[PDB]
């Protein structure tokens, strides 16, 4: 289980524990998965998506049953295999981001570019630049949100945790059905209860009994 | 969409107190202002207190000092502590939750089914 990000990432002055990343509460390193919506024209191939998220094109290709050079239709959700490891008490997958245009902000990078796979707070925590002092060409360390199964999760047969970007009209019920797991397992993975609010566009952890499907 | 569950009303003696609470569940993009309204017999549904996500409050004049609104952003609940009640506080009390379903989209009213509060004479 990890705490639910719970829209705390929408305000850069928010300092809730969850905005700084999943907490290192299990094994030091593991296979994990991100999800990401293909965006044209910058991030719509395995090479460009893997460049943004620091995966490999072949891992993205095999995870989605495509070739490593196939274009991906815009808004297609793709799974991205990543290594998840502990760093300073947090689970995260490290990536790098070179700012393209002056005008980008810590929030625009977390919310738009990385589609809430990281947060304003974590970017600011792990980068020396001031929020007012970002420019085109600056290199940013990007802590992407991932986690490793706890002993209790592993004992129940969950081999991976997947970071799922929730879309409009989805619910814990519908998301669990995509991955062949019980709804309660998804709630438990995010320390939610049957009577909780889940937000569109916020990452949600999904425990997996096997590798995710090739198409979501 | 969103489901609201109100609790904590009932019958109370004049001068007594009650605690109303409302829990929200379901899905949305953002939960904005939450609040409590009330409709006395023969009256309109009128604002009692609201509270924003950043805890900015707004109280009806007839209610300032006696009532206190609170908000739990971890579990998405809103509570109304009602002290020094009078028969003029007898009403059906409704929780209001405002939500947005996309970035910069319209805001929607979500209303609970209402909880009866009845204050007996002194
Ligand atoms: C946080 O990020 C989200 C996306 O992750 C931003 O919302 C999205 O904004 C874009 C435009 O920036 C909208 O997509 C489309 O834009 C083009 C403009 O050329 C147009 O073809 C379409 O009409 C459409 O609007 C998109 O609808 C919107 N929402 C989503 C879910 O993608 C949001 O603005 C960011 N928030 C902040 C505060 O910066
Ligand atoms: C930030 O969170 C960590 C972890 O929080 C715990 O695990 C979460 C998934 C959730 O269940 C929380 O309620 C838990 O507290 C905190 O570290 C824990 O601290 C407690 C109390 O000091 C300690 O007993 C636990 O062993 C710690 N757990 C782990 C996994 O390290 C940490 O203190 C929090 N930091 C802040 C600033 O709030
Ligand atoms: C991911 O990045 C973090 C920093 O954000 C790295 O953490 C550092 O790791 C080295 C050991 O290799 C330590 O000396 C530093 O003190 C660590 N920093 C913190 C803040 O803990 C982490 O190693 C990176 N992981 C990978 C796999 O690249």
């Amino acid at each position: 289980q990890q705490e639910y990000l719970n829209n705390n990432q929408l305000d850069c002055d928010n300092t809730h524990n969850s905005t700084y990343g999943n907490v290192c509460n299990s094994v030091t390193s593991c296979q994990s998965y991100l999800t990401f919506k293909s965006s044209s024209p910058e991030y719509n191939t395995p090479s460009s998506i893997s460049y943004l998220l620091n995966s490999t094109p072949s891992l993205v290709a095999k995870s989605n049953n495509i070739t490593d050079v196939t274009p991906i239709i815009t808004d297609t959700m793709v799974t991205v295999p990543v290594t998840c490891s502990c760093s300073g008490g947090r689970y995260q997958h490290n990536a790098t981001y070179n700012l393209k245009k002056t005008g980008e902000t810590y929030f625009s990078i977390a919310n738009n570019t990385y589609q809430s796979l990281t947060t304003c707070q974590a970017l600011m925590a792990q980068n020396p630049y001031d929020a007012k002092n970002l420019f085109a060409g600056d290199d940013l360390h990007v802590p992407l949100r991932c986690a490793c199964p706890t002993k209790k999760q592993s004992d129940a047969g969950f081999k991976y945790l997947l970071t799922y970007l929730v879309s409009q009209g989805e619910s814990p019920d519908s998301i669990a059905e995509i991955f062949g797991v019980d709804t309660q397992s998804v709630l438990d993975a995010n320390e939610l209860d049957s009577k909780s609010v889940v937000f569109y566009f916020t990452p949600l952890l999904v425990p997996l009994k096997t590798e995710p499907p090739a198409r979501l | 969409q969103l489901q609201l569950v109100e609790s904590g009303g009932g019958l109370v003696q004049a001068g007594g107190s009650l605690r109303l609470s409302c829990a929200t569940s379901g899905t949305t993009f953002r939960l904005n202002t939450m609040g409590w309204y009330r409709q006395a017999p023969g009256k309109q549904r009128e604002l009692v207190a609201t509270i924003s996500r950043d805890f900015k409050t707004n109280y009806a004049d007839s209610v300032k000092g006696r009532f206190t609104i609170s908000r739990d952003n971890a579990k998405h609940t809103v509570d109304l502590q009602m002290n020094s009640l009078t028969p003029e506080d007898t009403a059906v009390y409704y929780c209001l939750v405002r939500d947005q379903r996309e970035w910069y989209g319209p805001e929607y009213d979500n209303w609970g089914r209402g909880t009866q509060v009845t204050v007996s004479s002194h």
